[PDB]
DNA sequence: ACAGTCCCTGTTCGGGCGCCG
DNA sequence: ATCGGCGCCCGAACAGGGACTGTG
């Protein structure tokens, strides 16, 4: 099997991004993984006459003691070149399994003038030695071109049992294989390991899970049901007495979502404060003004109209911390566009880990974004930068990596969640 | 011992440049006959060979005294070649610091003699580091060489080297695994659990191992007996220290001398606990005159005296214990200064630290805090390769209060409380809902773009209002402004509603300490209250007392 | 809808300390 | 004068992004 040709995109140089800190327990489990791969001719040790680098991390695997190698190939895949339909059932169906075949890459050797660019540096403990440096031999796990120069042979591979089981919904994005369907939980788990079984034939699959019957958020990113997932409308408190202060809280809000809502109306509203009155004054409704309210209450309830996704578009996401373990997160393209609006809760690290929440939190929404429109969305965390790249590899168990910023937001985004 | 077998590292030009082609400067005669007799020698040697007029590359030489010796170091001026030489990987990623070795029965520190000049250099790049010997007599040409080893001066011999060790030491590594080797550039920390007479039947393998690729270990470089000088530490058997510190004595300083000072404590800050810079460091401001004399202020002598009062008595550093916990502990020292400790045994620090960093314009001591604590957390991870548990100067309640409240994600590791003032506190809280009978003020301001001048006021229900005239003032100041406003004018019990979420955002993350003077005052308003409501609404909306008061300031 | 001013954060480079040729 | 490479700190110039305001 030769090799595919891989360029970079028109004057762009390879990535140049320094290591990161690592600790014993990922350095020990990283030295292990890549002499092996050396061994196999999977990578090969270079020098510093290579002038690229990519990150190195180690996480321990979905519902598993094994350590998988992660390489942050974000800067490498936005440099690398381009390559040449989204199945919109898959989330639709009620059960969808997430199966890491990125090991299938390993089979496939990589264009010798390509292959300088995946170069990657393992660190050591108290600088003891320097860096030991490799750059790969064969498609790498994460990699953009990966899964584009094997979409050849997997198309092969899957075929037998994608027309033998029509009814079953299979995606492939980067090293992860999406497959969905609407049967029993119990012959849906059956399906999956007939899968696995045909793509042992020829490539080998992440080893089994030790658990078969789902323990609780262990398969969070292993078992999903899109079925299930749902919005967080807009809601307006309900009360019987009304002060000046909760008019103006309620206002305000209504102000901001007119810019998702057209039809939100606030005058009635606003002129029940006419006066300079005190914030804790009791303002009964007119009858007008109640009127104004009932009307934008079925505004918030009612679904937006006219917002469709454009494939040309980046997506990006904003998460915000609403507090008690309660995230709330959109999705959108354009400001106040937005694609989807959802609510993840009561995530690990319940009331002491705020950021083992946010990092699960982005893994589900991008999880999402892949199976809705098949791209990964830009987050913006509500988190500061040194506190996020501290930690955010403790908790990460996904094979992608999402494209990031940080932002201070302030507090008066109240007005996703009641 | 001739030059090492090791194959060359393949180097390469910028892509589309040439060689340098720059012209000898005139040098001193004690240097020409230096030089002369050093570079003759240095081609009987083999580092070196003579080149002729096919060569149209050349780079400006020069020779100063090697580093604390009477051995001259050839040194040339690759300025030109350095930019022109391909870009590399460096592989040092960071220094080794005692604290993260760990006790061994053997200990041996070696050094490689004439290290970049026992490796080759590659021989197609050879061409491009070629220089010229001018000759006393300005009728003669001048004696052209190129190099056959790693010059020094250029910016790929560390990287190469250091390459170039690493896969030296690797058999030898291998045929020893027990037998741990710190290896940095030339300098050698060789520890192992043997005993000590088959410790050095080892050391002597691997200085004939070294020797079989041109690494000779010179016996005036190598230290059999502790104490060891190593990374500018002294390692004694069971502890370990900093080889002595100098601070300079001066009855005027000037820019230079002050950026001295600081480095010097900064580097002293490891394992003497409570160095301050806060105030030496603010005399660096402004003034980019390096022999600019600058008298020393009354709080930056009391912190130089401070120093030097914790430099008189002699301080140690403890080794590493893979089997206990490592735990460090944090004390705030001076506003917006930190200093800590980590340690396994109760006053046996390993290494000792200090964060003093204003993050923001705005900020709380809780952010510094944790903004502290990560930098302790990072640093932990690249000496001992793990995240120590915390004794931190913060109550387990007031953080809660704090990460509970705060809307960004905020996260401490495993920590426990220490009663050690001063302790970190929340100064004031906002209350969550409007205060009964408190007066309510509903607060703006403004400003001109063109004229810089602006108004602040506010209007509250009780019928009183306010308006100030500003000069050279922006939008967000004013806003900022008229909260101060209403804070002066009311009780100890305040509803103030404000359209600004720039000053809203600043307040209401309960900043204690801030860049700018209005914010301070503000803050030190908040303090003196017992109960504060701030509220928001949207400007030009027709809202309550947001109206009256936006045309009185819009005027 | 576009163009500025302000403010804020982050990156980068300069000084210094320290290591080593 | 006059060097390479690395790490750390502190200070400052430059740029990027978001919000507000003024304007066609
Ligand atoms: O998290 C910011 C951090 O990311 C770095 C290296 O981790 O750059 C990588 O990650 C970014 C996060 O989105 C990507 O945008 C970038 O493409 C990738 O190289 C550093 O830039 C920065 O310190």
């Amino acid at each position: 099997i030769e090799t595919v040709p891989v360029k970079l995109k028109p004057g762009m140089d390879g990535p140049k991004v320094k290591q990161w800190p690592l600790t014993e327990e990922k350095i020990k489990a990283l030295v292990e993984i890549c002499t092996e791969m050396e061994k196999e001719g999977k990578i090969s040790k270079i020098g510093p006459e290579n002038p690229y680098n990519t990150p190195v991390f180690a996480i321990k695997k979905k519902d598993s003691t094994k350590w998988r190698k992660l390489v942050d190939f974000r800067e490498l895949n936005k440099r690398t070149q381009d390559f040449w339909p989204h199945p919109a059932g898959l989330k639709k169906k009620k059960s969808v399994t997430v199966l890491d075949v990125g090991d299938a890459y390993f089979s496939v050797p990589l264009d010798e003038d390509f292959r300088k660019y995946t170069a990657f540096t393992i660190p050591s403990i108290n600088n003891e030695t320097p860096g030991i440096r490799y750059q790969y031999n064969v498609l790498p796990q994460g990699w953009k071109g990966s899964p584009a120069i094997f979409q050849s042979s997997m198309t092969k591979i899957l075929e037998p049992f994608k027309k033998q089981n029509p009814d079953i919904v299979i995606y492939q994005y980067m090293d992860d294989l999406y497959v969905g369907s609407d049967l029993e939980i119990g012959q849906h788990r059956t399906k999956i390991e007939e899968l696995r079984q045909h793509l042992l034939r020829w490539g080998l699959t992440t080893p089994d899970k030790k658990h078969q019957k789902e323990p609780p958020f262990l398969w969070m990113g292993y078992e999903l049901h899109p079925d299930k997932w749902t919005v967080q409308p807009i809601v307006l408190p309900e009360k019987d007495s009304w002060t000046v202060n909760d008019i103006q809280k309620l206002v305000g809000k209504l102000n901001w979502a007119s810019q998702i809502y057209p039809g939100i109306k606030v005058r009635q509203l606003s002129k029940l404060l006419r006066g300079t009155k005190a914030l804790t004054e009791v303002i009964p409704l007119t009858e007008e003004a109640e009127l104004e309210l009932a009307e934008n209450r079925e505004i918030l309830k009612e679904p937006v109209h006219g917002v469709y996704y454009d494939p040309s578009k980046d997506l990006i996401a904003e998460i915000q911390k609403q507090g008690q373990g309660q995230w709330t997160y959109q999705i959108y393209q354009e400001p106040f566009k937005n694609l989807k609006t959802g609510k993840y809760a009561r995530m690990r690290g319940a009331h002491t880990n705020d950021v083992k929440q946010l990092t699960e939190a982005v893994q589900k929404i991008t999880t999402e974004s892949i199976v809705i429109w098949g791209k990964t969305p830009k987050f913006k965390l509500p988190i500061q930068k040194e506190t996020w790249e501290t930690w955010w590899t403790e908790y990460w168990q996904a094979t992608w990596i999402p494209e990031w910023e940080f932002v201070n937001t302030p507090p008066l985004v109240k007005l996703w969640y009641q | 011992v001739p030059i090492s077998p090791i194959e060359t590292v393949p180097v390469k030009l910028k892509p589309g440049m040439d060689g340098p082609k720059v012209k000898q400067w005139p040098l001193t005669e004690e240097k020409i006959k230096a030089l002369v007799e050093i570079c003759t020698e240095m081609e009987k040697e083999g580092k070196i060979s003579k080149i002729g007029p096919e060569n149209p590359y050349n780079t400006p030489v020069f020779a100063c005294k090697k580093k604390d010796s009477t051995k001259w170091r050839k040194l040339v001026d690759f300025r030109e070649l350095n930019k022109r030489t391909q870009d590399f990987w460096e592989v040092q990623l960071g220094i080794p610091h005692p604290a993260g070795l760990k006790k061994k029965k053997s200990v041996t520190v070696l050094d490689v003699g004439d290290a970049y000049f026992s490796v080759p250099l590659d021989e197609d790049f050879r061409k491009y580091t070629a220089f010229t010997i001018p000759s006393i007599n300005n009728e003669t040409p001048g004696i052209r060489y190129q190099y056959n080893v790693l010059p020094q001066g250029w910016k790929g011999s560390p990287a190469i080297f250091q390459s170039s060790m690493t896969k030296i030491l690797e058999p030898f590594k291998k045929q020893n695994p027990d037998i741990v080797i710190y290896q940095y550039m030339d300098d050698l920390y060789v520890g192992s659990d043997l005993e000590i007479g088959q410790h050095r039947t080892k050391i002597e393998e691997l200085r004939q191992h070294l020797l079989r690729w041109g690494l000779t270990t010179p016996d005036k470089k190598h230290q059999k007996e502790p104490p060891f000088l190593w990374m500018g530490y002294e390692l004694h058997p069971d502890k370990w220290t900093v080889q002595p510190i100098v601070l300079p004595e001066k009855d005027s300083w000037t820019v230079n001398d002050i950026q001295k000072l600081v480095g010097k404590l900064n580097w002293a800050s490891q394992i003497y606990p409570g160095i301050k810079v806060r105030q030496l460091s603010k005399l660096l401001r402004g003034t980019k005159a390096l022999t600019e004399v600058i008298p020393l202020t009354e709080e930056a002598e009391l912190e130089l005296a401070e120093n030097r009062e914790i430099l008189k008595e002699p301080v140690h550093g403890v080794y590493y214990d893979p089997s206990k916990d490592l735990i460090a502990e944090i004390q705030k020292q001076g506003q917006g200064q930190w200093t800590y400790q980590i340690y396994q045994e109760p006053f046996k620090n390993l290494k000792t630290g200090k964060y003093a960093r204003m993050r923001g314009a705005h900020t709380n001591d809780v952010k510094q805090l944790t903004e502290a604590v990560q930098k302790i957390t990072t640093e932990s991870i690249v000496i001992w390769g793990k995240t120590p548990k915390f004794k931190l100067p913060i109550q387990k309640e007031t953080w809660e209060t704090w990460w509970t409240e705060y809307w960004q994600a905020t996260w401490i590791p495993e920590w426990e409380f220490v009663n050690t003032p001063p302790l970190v506190k929340l100064w004031y809280q906002l209350e969550k809902e409007p205060i009964v009978g408190a007066e309510t003020f509903y607060v703006d301001g403004a400003a001109n773009r063109e004229t810089k001048l602006g108004k602040a006021g506010y209007v509250t229900n009780k019928g009183r209002q306010k308006v100030v005239p500003l000069t050279n003032t922006t939008n967000q100041k004013t806003e900022l402004q008229a909260i101060y406003l209403a804070l002066q004018d009311s009780g100890l019990e305040v509803n103030i509603v404000t359209d600004s979420q720039y000053a809203l955002g600043i307040i209401q993350a309960q900043p204690d300490k801030s860049e700018s003077e209005l914010v301070n005052q503000i803050i030190e308003q908040l303090i003196k209250k017992e109960k504060v409501y701030l509220a928001w609404v949207p400007a030009h909306k027709g809202i309550g007392g947001n109206e009256q008061v936006d045309k009185l300031v819009s005027a």
